[PDB]
Parts: C-alpha cells; structure tokens; sequence
C-alpha cells in the first residue's frame, strides 16, 4: 500500500441506488429454512 | 521563502554528517535526552501523506509523547519546538492555555466580532500543536485530541455550524507519570495516566527518568550555572533559522520515494519481533508500529534531503522505533528484547 499509493464514488452511488430502488423481502421457503436453522 | 536557500541547504546536505548535525542543533538549551532530540527531529520533518485510492488514510505526521519525571526539561523541549517550527502553537491540559484544544464559537472580546475560534490543532493545521502537561487535560480535551489524531478532522456542531475543519496536526506532548516518578516495574501505559488508544497512536513514546548520578548531575549543574552567569544583566551544529529553512525545504519540496529497502528483511523483522512478543500481558508490536517504521524511514530520508530512501535511513528508523518499543516495554521484557535485538540498536 505504502509504495503503490469498482470505484469509491461509483460504489457509494450504487449503495444509494439499491437502497432507494429495491425493497428486498424474503420468500416463504427461505423463511422456513431460517426457522429450522433458528431452532 | 528565499533564493540561494537551495544552494546552501544542498551544499551542506553534501556533508553526510547532516543527520547528527541536525540532532545536535535541535534543542541546544537542554542537556542529554539525545533520544528525544532525535525523535523530535523525526517528528519535525515528518514522513509523507498518502492515500492508496480514495479509501485509506495513511498519514505523514509523526506524533510524539515525552513522559518524564518532574524537572527534566519537558516544557523546555516544547518551548524550543514552538520557537523553531513555523505554524506552531502551545496549549496546556490545565486551564492556563494561551490557545485551547477544543473549538468554540463566540463573540471574541477584544474585537467583539462573532468568531469561530477553531481550536489549537486546526490553528496548527500544517505544523505542530504542543500539549504541555498532556496528562491532566479535561475529558473534553481528551475527546478532542483523540478524535483529532484519529480522524484528523475536528467536527464542530455547536450553534448551527455543523462542519468539519480538517486538522492535520503533528502533535507533540509532555506528560508527568503517576506519583511524580517513573516506575520501570510497571509498563508505560499503566504508569502514565493516558488511556490505551491515546497512548497508542503517538509515533514516538520517550521515557525521561531523572536518575541520580555523580557525573550526570555535575554536568547538568555546570551547564545551568554557566547559563545563569552568562545571563546575568552585566554581560549584555547549525543556526536555528538555517535549520528552519532546511525544515520547510525538506518538508514540502523533497518527497523521498521507497522502492529501495529490503522488503523481506523488514517483513521478517515484524515476524521475529511479534513472534518473540507472543505472550500474556505482552501487547505486541503490530502494523501500527510497522507503518510508524516506514514514517520514520521517510523522515530520515527527508532529513538527509535525498529523494530516495536508503538502507542507512531504514537502519536509523529501525533503531529509533525499536528503542521506543523496548523502552515502552517494562524492565525484564525490556532487557530480553534489548539483549536479543542489540544488533539493530548497535547501529
Ligand atoms: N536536562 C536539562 N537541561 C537543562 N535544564 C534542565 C534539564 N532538566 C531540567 N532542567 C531545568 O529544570 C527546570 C524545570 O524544567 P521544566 O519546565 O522542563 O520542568 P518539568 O520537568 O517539565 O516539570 P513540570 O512537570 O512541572 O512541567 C528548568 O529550569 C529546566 O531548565
Ligand atoms: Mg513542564
């Protein structure tokens, strides 16, 4: 690092983009698997 | 700023004893503490700041803490640094400070205009804040100095001023250990009242013990009385401003680069040091220390006015960093590390 010294702006923009655009909300099969591994 | 400065500084830089000439030109009104003269030289000239990408804050400022039992020229050192280094200010943990560590906005009295009095560090943004009696600063100043040397930006949010003034401080500090006397049995951290994260990031820790000794006390007393008789009102190394022109020249114009050091040697160095330090109650050398080692290397290359760091510079930076680490370490482990690593401290 000392000698050498996607992109940051692109990544933060992409972060805001995902957060504003999509609402992820799991499916029932995933919920049941999580139930089993939760117990 | 001036011209012929390049001529004089390079002409003397040819000499190649310039490192020791600087070490003996720093702090001539003090006796002994050659380790701290050298260490403050490395702090004064600093390293380099870099940012691989826009993602990693690696700094060029070498921060120093003297910890000393009383009456051993800590404030004398600090006032020398204030005198010599441009963009220096002084401040104290106590309330008698000329300039304060915290940032505040008010109506400044002598002008009665509503200033943003940004604190001591920000006012010393390029160069040095000097914290005398670093061991008693109020908890607000603890918060502020911690956030300064960690973030390197002071985040003010008082009235409506929700801003962040950048503070690229190069903090020097002085601290009196608990009980007014250094205790070699306990470690540095637990015999100085500075908490772990604060004591960590200081690039140099130095210990100042006032060990009674015949020849030492004779020398010190003769020096002091000589100064006194010389400073009666009847009698009314390089010069300091020469050193200051050297300081700015080698601090801004010269950026020594590093592809010319035994990468494998230093990697195995960290390996061996940490491998020995593997133990309980033995908080080891880490990457903090290895980057401090590179900072010190760059600083010695700066000090030599070179444009390329050399094995000689790497040896000196190794020497000072390892000296600081062992003297941080308590007595028995200190002697173990000193005995097994004398080869580097030999140089
Ligand atoms: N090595 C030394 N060389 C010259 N003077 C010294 C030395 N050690 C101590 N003194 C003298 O000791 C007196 C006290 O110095 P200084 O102001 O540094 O105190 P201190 O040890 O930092 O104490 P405190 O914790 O109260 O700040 C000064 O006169 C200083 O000249
Ligand atoms: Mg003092």
């Amino acid at each position: 690092l000392h000698v050498s010294a996607i992109d940051l702006a692109k990544l933060k923009k992409f972060i805001a983009y995902c957060r504003v655009k999509c609402g992820p909300r799991l499916s029932a099969e995933a919920a049941e698997k999580l139930k089993n591994r939760y117990i | 700023l001036t011209d012929e400065d390049v001529k004089m500084i390079t002409s003397l830089s040819k000499d190649q004893q310039i490192g020791e000439k600087i070490f003996a030109s720093i702090a001539p009104s003090i006796y002994g503490h050659e380790d701290i003269k050298r260490g403050l030289a490395l702090a004064l000239f600093g390293g380099e700041p870099k940012n691989p990408g826009g993602k990693h804050k690696v700094r060029g400022d070498i921060n120093v803490l003297l910890c000393g039992d009383p009456g051993t020229a800590k404030s004398q050192f600090l006032k020398y640094i204030e005198k010599v280094s441009s963009r220096a200010i002084f401040t104290t943990g106590q309330g008698a400070s000329a300039v304060g560590l915290t940032a505040y906005v008010q109506r400044h009295p002598v002008s009665r205009e509503w200033t943003l009095e940004a604190g001591a560090l920000v006012l010393a943004d390029r160069g040095v804040c000097l914290i005398d009696e670093f061991d008693k600063m109020n908890d607000q100043d603890r918060t502020s100095i911690h956030e300064a040397m960690e973030q390197q930006s002071i985040s003010i949010s008082k009235a409506g001023i929700v801003t962040s003034l950048q503070a690229r401080c190069t903090v020097i500090a002085a601290a009196n250990p608990i009980g007014g006397r250094y205790d070699p049995s306990l470690t540095f951290s637990e015999n100085v009242d500075l908490t772990e994260p604060i004591i960590s990031r200081f690039d140099i820790l130095c210990v100042v013990r006032d060990t009674v000794d015949p020849v030492q006390d004779e020398m010190l007393a003769r020096f002091v009385v000589g100064s006194h008789v010389r400073h009666h009102p009847s009698n009314k190394p390089l010069p300091q401003e020469v050193l200051k022109k050297y300081i700015i020249y080698a601090k801004e114009r010269v950026h020594p680069k590093l592809n010319q050091m035994d990468q494998d040697k230093v990697a195995k160095m960290y390996s061996d040091l940490r491998k020995e330090s593997m133990a309980t109650g033995s908080i080891p050398i880490t990457v903090r220390h290895i980057e401090s080692m590179i900072r010190m290397a760059e600083a010695h290359a700066r000090i030599h006015l070179r444009d390329y760091v050399i094995e000689d510079d790497v040896n000196m930076a190794i020497r000072v960093m390892l000296e600081s680490f062992i003297d941080t370490q308590k007595f028995s482990v200190m002697r173990s590390m000193r005995k097994t690593f004398a080869r580097y401290l030999s140089f």
